[PDB]
């Protein structure tokens, strides 16, 4: 099927968290497409069936093992399969729907969720904001686990929410973002458990805006500012490009350069 | 864990030529692997190590007179000196570190070159 | 569709974080372009349309060069009445402002106030660099680098060494000019002296604005010398050899930095 990148938190080193985010990243984009020195994620429009989805199969050292579908157009997970039961997010759009449908083609059954896998969503399923769910490889361990389990009854709605919003953000959300995998590594090099300070808050929340104001800038400059966060809650306003470049490492495909 | 045999301290005047050698027994991917050296009551200085990638750092003093060649195969390096000076007179040491942890370091127990 | 480019009003920061400014705020055609301290308030004199048709515009002139030698200066003018190829510039994303028909870019061969803007031999010069936005003061960051260890300023020396979240000796300011500077002295700047291997990088004054104080932030983690094309460098992946140098790039977590805000 789709490409599949492999991780574990088995021993899971700085060496191996760092090699599973550009395996992740060097599968979602060619990167043939780089704007202002950051690269774009593939145009939807134009994009065949074939190479819209990548797969990560995450595994612990309780060896149970777990297949999430990210949709390579945003780097963002749609569904897992968890041995012979795949569950998807509710698609926001038909046309999703049916890209779908391409998936896991031979699971015993399909099953769809009410609820998209947006955070507003998944934090109000689960109980808690970002802001108070730990990340860690100590967490994404639990959540493969809360994933796996979940065919067989044994996860709770609100801890399978939370799973979900541990793996967005250890993969996805870190895909997108060199400072996010890096915020992650931190956590990998001293073996903490945190939940993410606000300034990993407000990048991800950003992430589709910031993927807009750099595609639109003219030369770099931005039409409009957009706001950031320190690692404190304290506020600040980007207007260009250039500091973004170590920040960002994928864009969301918004409009053909020139 | 990981450990280091040296090889080829020597006795040597003005203008020799000294090899020394290192063997280990695997270390992370991206690593480095080179020599060190100390002459007494001054401190250690690195004098060459190269890259899991075969890029190597030098000391300014010992460029040109001083080889550093590796194979990886399993774990070597060598040290190759010309234009022996009285200054290049010292244990020398060894050294095997990765580049994910700061832990993974590791050194012989140096061979004493007399030049 | 296409996408649209807008056109954003915006100063201009560059040298020791002083802006772009029509001397006095005269708009008669043929005055001086200099460097002035970056104002808060609304005077079009320090705010820049950037146009569509890569003109670069204060209250309705255009930023033009007087010439197309090295050394002449730059001043407002009439965008209509001036030489359509004197008022074109490309705003590089490495932070050079160029001026296509000439090849030479917008420099502060100063950095006191009142300088006068001229247009040089681009050599990715700190006086050479540039930034358009309204925000007047530098980025202050730690950098993250080698075993998670963090880049530390103590008088004329840089090392990494192990993250401490009150050590004001390892905060930065990432300056419009494409300048590091340490927190403590933003006189200073993080400075290679030579465009060679294995180059030991220092702290010094910024004094020269030249072109080994000049660096870029890359989107694979590194931090370029434009000048040089080298990379900062943890030299042979040894924290305690207490030397951050300039070494080509390959790659290793020893050439790879992070921003930490
Ligand atoms: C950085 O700050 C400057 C100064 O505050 C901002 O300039 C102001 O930008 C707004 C937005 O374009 C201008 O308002 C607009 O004026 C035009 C005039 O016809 C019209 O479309 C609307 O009335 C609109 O409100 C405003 O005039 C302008 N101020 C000056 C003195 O030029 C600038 O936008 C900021 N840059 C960014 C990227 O946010
Ligand atoms: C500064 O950035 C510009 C582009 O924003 C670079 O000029 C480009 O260089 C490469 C080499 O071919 C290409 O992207 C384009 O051909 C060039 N575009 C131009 C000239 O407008 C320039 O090389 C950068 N400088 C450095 C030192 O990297
Ligand atoms: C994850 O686990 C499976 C089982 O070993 C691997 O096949 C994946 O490797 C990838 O897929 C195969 C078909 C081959 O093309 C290989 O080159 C791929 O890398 C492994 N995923 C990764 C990224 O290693
Ligand atoms: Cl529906
Ligand atoms: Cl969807
Ligand atoms: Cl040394
Ligand atoms: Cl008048
Ligand atoms: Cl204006
Ligand atoms: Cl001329
Ligand atoms: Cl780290
Ligand atoms: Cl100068
Ligand atoms: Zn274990
Ligand atoms: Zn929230
Ligand atoms: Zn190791
Ligand atoms: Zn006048
Ligand atoms: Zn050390």
């Amino acid at each position: 099927q789709y490409p599949i990148i492999n991780f574990t938190t088995a021993g899971a080193t700085v060496q191996s968290y760092t090699n599973f985010i550009r395996a992740v990243r060097g599968r979602l984009t060619t990167g043939a497409d780089v704007r202002h020195e950051i690269p774009v994620l593939p145009n939807r429009v134009g994009l065949p069936i074939n190479q819209r989805f990548i797969l990560v199969e995450l595994s612990n050292h309780a060896e149970l093992s777990v297949t999430l579908a990210l949709d390579v157009t945003n780097a963002y997970v749609v569904g897992y399969r968890a041995g012979n039961s795949a569950y998807f997010f509710h698609p926001d759009n038909q046309e999703d729907a049916e890209a779908i449908t391409h998936l896991f083609t031979d699971v015993q059954n399909r099953y769809t969720f009410a609820f998209g896998g947006n955070y507003d969503r998944l934090e109000q399923l689960a109980g808690n904001l970002r802001e108070n769910i730990e990340l860690g490889n100590g967490p994404l361990e639990e959540a493969i686990s809360a994933l796996y389990y979940y065919s067989t009854g044994g996860t709770q709605l609100p801890t399978l929410a939370r799973s979900f919003i541990i793996c967005i953000q250890m993969i996805s959300e870190a895909a997108r973002f060199q400072y996010i995998e890096g915020e992650m590594r931190t956590r990998i090099r001293y073996n903490r458990r945190s939940a993410p300070d606000p300034s990993v808050i407000t990048l991800e929340n950003s992430w589709g805006r910031l993927s807009t104001a750099i595609q639109e800038s003219n030369q770099g400059a931005f039409a409009s500012p957009i706001q950031l966060q320190r690692r404190n809650g304290s506020k600040f306003s980007v207007y260009d490009v250039s500091i973004l470049i170590p920040i960002i490492a994928l864009m969301v495909y918004r409009c053909a350069p020139p | 864990q990981v450990q280091l045999v040296e090889t080829g301290g020597g006795l040597v005047q003005p203008g020799g030529s000294l090899k020394l050698s290192c063997a280990a027994s695997s270390i992370s991917s991206p690593n480095v692997m080179g020599w060190y050296r100390q002459a007494p009551g001054k401190q250690r200085e690195l004098v060459a190590t190269m890259t899991s990638g075969g890029n190597t750092y030098s000391e300014d003093s010992v460029k040109g007179r001083f080889t550093i060649s590796r194979d990886n195969a399993k774990n070597t390096v060598y040290l190759q000196m010309n234009s022996l000076k009285p200054e290049d007179t010292a244990v020398y040491y060894c050294n095997a570190r990765d580049m994910w942890d700061r832990s993974h370091e590791y050194w012989g127990q140096g061979t004493q070159v007399t030049v | 569709d296409v996408c649209m480019d807008p056109e954003p009003i915006v100063r201009i920061v560059g040298r020791n974080g002083l802006c772009v400014d029509v001397r006095d705020g005269r708009f008669h055609n043929g005055n001086a372009i200099q460097l002035w301290p970056c104002k808060s308030n609304t005077d079009a004199n320090q705010l820049w349309t950037l146009k569509r048709d890569n003109t670069i515009r204060s209250n309705g002139k255009c930023l033009t060069t007087y010439g197309y030698s090295p050394g002449v200066y730059v001043m407002i003018y009439d965008c209509n009445t001036a030489a359509t190829d004197a008022t074109r510039w490309q705003i590089w994303d490495n932070g050079t402002i160029i001026n296509p028909r000439s090849s030479l870019v917008l420099a502060a061969t100063s950095g006191n106030s009142g300088t006068t803007l001229t247009v040089q031999t681009n050599i990715y010069a700190v006086s050479q660099g540039w930034l358009p936005t309204n925000n007047t003061q530098p980025f202050v960051t730690t950098i993250v680098g080698l075993y998670g260890l963090c880049l530390q300023a103590n008088s004329g020396q840089v090392w990494i060494e192990d993250c401490s979240s009150e050590k004001a000796e390892q905060q930065w300011a990432l300056y419009a000019d494409g300048s590091i500077r340490p927190q403590q002295n933003r006189d200073n700047c993080l400075t290679s002296d030579s465009n060679i291997r294995e180059t030991v990088v220092k702290i010094l004054s910024c004094g020269p604005a030249s072109s080994g104080q000049r660096w870029m932030f890359k989107n694979d983690g590194t931090i370029l010398n434009l000048y040089s094309g080298l990379v900062l460098d943890v030299r042979a992946s040894d924290p305690s050899l207490k030397q951050i140098i300039l070494y080509p790039l390959h790659g290793d977590p020893n050439q790879i930095w992070l921003p930490l805000f």
